[PDB]
RNA sequence: GAAAUUGUUGAAAGGGAAGGGCAUUUGAUCAGACAUGGUGUUUUGUGCCCUCUGCUCCUUGUGGGUAGGGGAAUCUCGCAU
């Protein structure tokens, strides 16, 4: 089969997922945010991308069915997108985005929005090269760190056919 | 098990075979790539760390295992090797902490749990070792799983715990 | 059948019956009021001293 | 399947009666009260809000029942709010 495989993140290996947030984008997430994912009311989609039977990519998104008290962004919210720097240039992020778009289309949705930092240009250009559109400019005080650091954020949206 | 594949040979050969093997491994690693071939890169790093740990080397082995963890931190064997190196260097508590942190990544394997319990028993930590072991055991008429461990006919656990008791009594 | 007014857990409360007994109401009620409030291991030993004439059973009403 | 009647739990009482009238402390118990009816403004989810309007039946005057979309910053015409 293909060297890049997909798997559903379970609970026993959930502790591995929390490790990804510590080897991708530090100072952004906590521990309760990952502990309350499988704690037995929003729909959460988890995906683990293996490269030659090795966990290399992680995707955690949340579905928002609300539309009454919201402007225009009902769809899959790409929250955690962890890809190691050593595992790039192999269409791994492309496969993750394709799986996200497939899960968005299977949930009767036609909009995918993602939040990105304002002090990062390489990741911004990488996400724009796929086919995203910037929503306005930046957001004043949106990203909250671990110690208490705050910065601006940008929104990238895409319409799914 | 690559090092295992050369484990008995190292018990019979040394200054004649190990230098050639090290040279071949270095020549193979010098032509690899951390991005194009990540799997061969991490396996070569693990083999080099094993070979240097067998040759009574510790700083270079720690450097290699740290580079391997920074390259791919999703392998239990790396944490096991780090715990073994820290145990050989006299750091039992740090090894137990690292191995527990690595075991918390995936809670489905029993070999890693037994290794963690053994390393905690070797680290003068009995209560935490029992609390960790009391998970996959059958809990019925007891607050922990000591009765279950005694009913499954154990031996190594009792031996490792009695040694910790003797060390704590001698201290 | 059933019983009376209970105020405990019926899941861990054993009981018997044995109806049709030609004894005496004034004696059965009195010995039931006297044995009430004591433990089982003490009630089993207190009844052995009644036949030996040591601790009699007084009357109230 | 009710009553005089004894049995347990729970509450009251007591210096030769209890029981009761006018009223009440205390314990137990209990419905009603519109603390949910409306005026008019700020709010969003939104519908018969603009709309592609379809399929099906009585007959004017402005035609009745059945359903999948595009924008929800027009509108309070509607329910929560």
């Amino acid at each position: 089969r293909d060297i890049c495989t997909l798997d559903n993140v379970y609970a026993n290996n959930l502790g591995m997922l929390t490790k990804l947030a510590h080897v991708t984008v530090p100072n952004l997430y906590q521990d309760a945010f990952f502990s309350a994912l499988f704690a037995e009311k929003d729909v959460h989609f988890t995906q683990m991308a293996y490269y030659s039977e090795i966990p290399v990519g992680g995707l955690v998104a949340k579905l928002v069915p609300k539309k009454q008290n919201e402007l225009s962004l009902k769809g899959i919210q790409i929250e955690f997108l962890g890809v190691l720097p050593n595992y790039r240039h192999k269409s791994i992020g492309s496969k993750l985005l394709k799986f996200a778009e497939d899960k968005c289309s299977e949930c009767h949705q036609h909009n995918v929005f993602v939040y990105l930092p304002a002090v990062d240009d390489l990741t911004k250009q990488w996400f724009i090269a796929h086919g995203f559109e910037q929503v306005g400019e930046t957001v004043n005080n949106f990203i909250k760190g671990v110690n208490g650091d705050e910065q601006d954020a940008i929104l990238l949206k895409k319409h799914i056919s | 098990a690559t090092f295992s594949n050369v484990k008995p040979l190292y018990q019979r050969r040394k200054s004649k075979v190990s230098p050639l093997l090290e040279k071949i491994v270095l020549d193979y690693l010098s032509g690899l790539d951390p991005t194009q071939d990540p799997i061969p890169f991490i396996w070569t790093n693990y083999y080099l760390s094993q070979h240097f740990l067998f040759l009574k080397d510790f700083p270079k082995a720690q450097e290699y295992i740290d580079a391997a963890l920074d390259h791919t931190p999703t392998l239990v064997e790396f944490y096991i090797l780090k715990a073994r190196i820290l145990k050989h260097l006299g750091l039992m508590d740090t090894a137990a902490g690292i191995l527990e942190e690595g075991r918390q990544l995936d809670l489905q394997d029993r070999f890693i749990n037994c290794k963690t319990v053994k390393y905690f028993l070797r680290a003068n930590n009995i209560d935490k070792a029992v609390e960790v072991a009391s998970l996959f055991t059958k809990n019925d008429d007891s607050v922990n799983g000591i009765k279950d461990l005694h009913l499954v006919e154990a031996s190594w656990f009792i031996v490792e715990q009695a040694e910790a008791y003797y060390r704590l009594y001698l201290d | 059948a059933r019983y009376g007014a209970t105020s405990t857990n019926p899941a861990k409360s054993a009981s018997a019956r044995g109806s049709y007994l030609r004894v005496s109401f004034k004696n059965t009620r009195e010995t039931a009021q006297a044995i009430n409030g004591w433990e089982l291991t003490k009630a089993q030993k207190y009844l052995e001293q009644v036949l030996d004439h040591q601790r009699a059973i007084p009357f109230r009403r």
